[PDB]
């Protein structure tokens, strides 16, 4: 019974830790998505300036 | 009250209240019924997604444009598009607003009469007026003369105007436009291995055409350069990955405008139908038309067309005349801006086709004095 | 009244009233006649022990599953199983309860028609409805899109769905499942000396597979490690003592899923039939299917499969798309939870096949509008 | 004994999941760092262009 309690406690902590890690990776994935949007927008604006200048 | 300046177009419906700078709501004019079976219950699946909603669910729809070449081929779908435009994109009931539709030149009468009959019976507007799509584009430029080449997505037409007096015998309407360029691009992409067939993938090819294609200043030199170096190959990422590389398909797609023999059309390019339209005019207004050539419509947004066209016309025209091509940056919405200006005029306020007039003469009122 | 959400399955029958979280009674679907003679008189020996009773007397029985691969091969035994399920595990007479069976995709028609004929004639239910086992597993995840890989014990099928519209041309049904993995494990255990032959000992090998086997993240590295160290050898105590030690048989049994050439099957693994099922879909819904890959069914409970499958698909798929594999902890009962949710819906309440409808059109009603 | 075996298996599963999640988050952080490096490089090039345009 004592060993079962110990193992259950460690497994519960492991579940909590993996939940925290999954939330953290969600946050960082969202941040990378935002920065990818930033690069898309800046490249699009540079292309717009290029086409405006080449087309007067 | 304020007037509704709608502009059916063919490919993008542009609408908004009169007196502004830009249309309030711009969205593709496609109505797509779902084609698969559907197993989830209670998902709230509608029977037809119209407008910009069907450009997001296009993976399981069969989009079909209700306007083929200026003319309207499927009246129920067009009615659905108008109903959406009035109620969901502008949220103004049509019972309290005049409308100003636009129509290409030389279109069938029945199309215009059915349009006015719908607007007066179904939507029950107070008064509607139909205007030629080129006069508005001439309004927006702030000119009063000039020959305007309005290369839309359905049909390209070239209306010359002098001192406000339109020349009805010199209108040259050609049915090559953006849609045929999309189909030709989709047909020449197959030379590298990329096959687009579904009506949904036509939208992807349209996006490729918009973002990559450009008009070459000199065609043979570009064909020779693209066949030796590799400085032209621009890549593009499909909606799922697998980037593609477009080589000399870049300037071969929009070259069809100046050589309609590519898609098998007999007629001459947009560089020579303008000169022919000028030469049909009288001998004393040709200088002014030469100096005030106006471009409009979406398809004239290709990077480098305002120079190719000027070079071609200068080659054709006499050496003394000055050739100038007006290409405003707001080309796409030029027709709608002109429509707003025309609807905002006080002198124009008595030209609307009032409903009592329609009740007395029937739908054939549009061909009468109220043009 | 309440509906009975039965789920025949192949290996475990799961049943319970609609609207709960977990099935009320879960028990193996085996019917085993005794095989020896029997000398005690008056012991009350029955002629066939079904369900969980035959997993305790399995020492003197010959268990035989009535469902081979989704399809039902022995109708009398299946009728016996259903009778047991209704009367002894739930204790509710079927005369007062609608039923919602489940069926694998692409199964023979005669199986489904016989199922409905039995339910309407023998048990005499008020109304029954048959649903595809993958749509329910998609219900349980609370999604409305996604491609679900439901690797049961009989048959593994992979149904892609978008926005509630199932794609019937992209269903890839493969007949490798948990039973073949049990047989292959029983066949490779003989390489150490342990021979299991009797149909009762197949249950022991199944228990070994459930408790010890796991899916390797990388197969060759694990094969090399297990051949040098001894950190993998896990021991297990048979039902009579004589512990056994499983070496590299641990991750070789479930590896058959990703390399069906081990048991001589030609087809590609579950890692590549999902990618093929995606690629048959339209080009515009592939991103959503990539991001919402759903796992279900019992056999997808191996420790470490949600990472191996993601690694494999990421290797196959284009580098830009994000690959996400939904593996809920309640995987085993996912189909039944989805069945309960579907039966609890108000919109679904008029889709049942009412008995008067069956009386008018015969058993072939199931293929008709009431699917 | 059954409970102890269940707990041990849960613990092993959670530990392996946490290892995979940690490796994945580190890799995604590396990718974000690389894209930020590209953005900074082109931004410095544009800043040099602006420095020259100050003379324009
Ligand atoms: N930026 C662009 N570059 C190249 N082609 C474009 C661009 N924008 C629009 N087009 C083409 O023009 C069409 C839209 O033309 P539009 O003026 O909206 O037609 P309409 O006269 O019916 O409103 C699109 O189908 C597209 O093919
Ligand atoms: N915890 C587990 N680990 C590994 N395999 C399992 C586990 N539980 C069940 N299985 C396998 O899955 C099968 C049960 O699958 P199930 O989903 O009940 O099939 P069905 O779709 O017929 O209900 C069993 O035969 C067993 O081989
Ligand atoms: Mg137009
Ligand atoms: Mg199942």
């Amino acid at each position: 019974s004592d060993k079962l309690k110990e193992a259950e406690t460690r497994a519960e902590f492991a579940e909590r830790s993996v939940t925290k890690l999954e939330k953290s990776i969600d946050d960082l994935e969202d941040e990378l998505y935002a920065q990818k949007l930033k690069y898309k927008a800046i490249s699009e604006e540079l292309d717009h300036a290029l086409n405006d200048m080449t087309s007067i | 009250t304020t007037a509704l300046v709608c502009d059916n177009g063919s490919g993008l419906v542009k609408a908004g209240f009169a007196g502004d700078d830009a249309p309030r709501a711009v969205f593709p004019s496609i109505v797509g019924r779902p084609r698969h079976q559907g197993v989830m219950v209670g998902m709230g699946q509608k029977d037809s997604y119209v407008g910009d909603e069907a450009q997001s669910k296009r993976g399981i729809l069969t989009l079909k444009y209700p306007i083929e070449h200026g003319i309207i081929t499927n009246w129920d779908d067009m009615e659905k598009i108008w109903h959406h435009t009035f109620y969901n994109e502008l949220r103004v009931a049509p019972e309290e607003h005049p409308t100003l539709l636009t129509e290409a030149p030389l279109n069938p009468k029945a199309n215009r009469e059915k349009m006015t009959q719908i607007m007066f019976e179904t939507f029950n507007v107070p008064a509607m007026y139909v205007a030629i799509q080129a006069v508005l584009s001439l309004y927006a430029s702030g000119r009063t003369t000039g020959i305007v080449l309005d290369s839309g997505d359905g049909v390209t037409h070239n209306v010359p105007i002098y001192e406000g007096y339109a020349l009805p015998h010199a209108i040259m309407r050609l049915d090559l436009a953006g849609r045929d360029l999309t189909d030709y691009l989709m047909k020449i992409l197959t030379e590298r291995g990329y096959s687009f067939v579904t009506t949904a993938e036509r939208e992807i090819v349209r996006d490729i055409k918009e973002k990559l294609c450009y008009v070459a200043l000199d065609f043979e030199n570009e064909m020779a350069t693209a066949a030796s170096s590799s400085s032209l190959e621009k890549s593009y990422e499909l909606p799922d990955g697998q980037v593609i590389t477009i080589g000399n398909e870049r300037f071969r797609c929009p070259e069809t405008l100046f050589q309609p023999s590519f898609i098998g059309m007999e007629s001459a390019g947009i560089h020579e139908t303008t000169y022919n339209s000028i030469m049909k005019c009288d001998i004393d207004i040709r200088k002014d038309l030469y100096a005030n050539n106006v471009l409009s419509g979406g398809t004239t947004m290709y990077p480098g067309i305002a120079d190719r066209m000027q070079k071609e016309i200068t080659a054709l025209a006499p050496s003394t005349m000055k050739i100038k091509i007006i290409a405003p940056p707001e080309r796409k919405y030029s027709v709608w801006i002109g429509g707003s200006i025309l609807a905002s005029l006080s002198t124009f306020q008595q030209m609307w086709i009032s409903k009592q007039e329609y009740d007395e003469a029937g739908p054939s009122i549009v061909h009468r004095k109220c043009f």
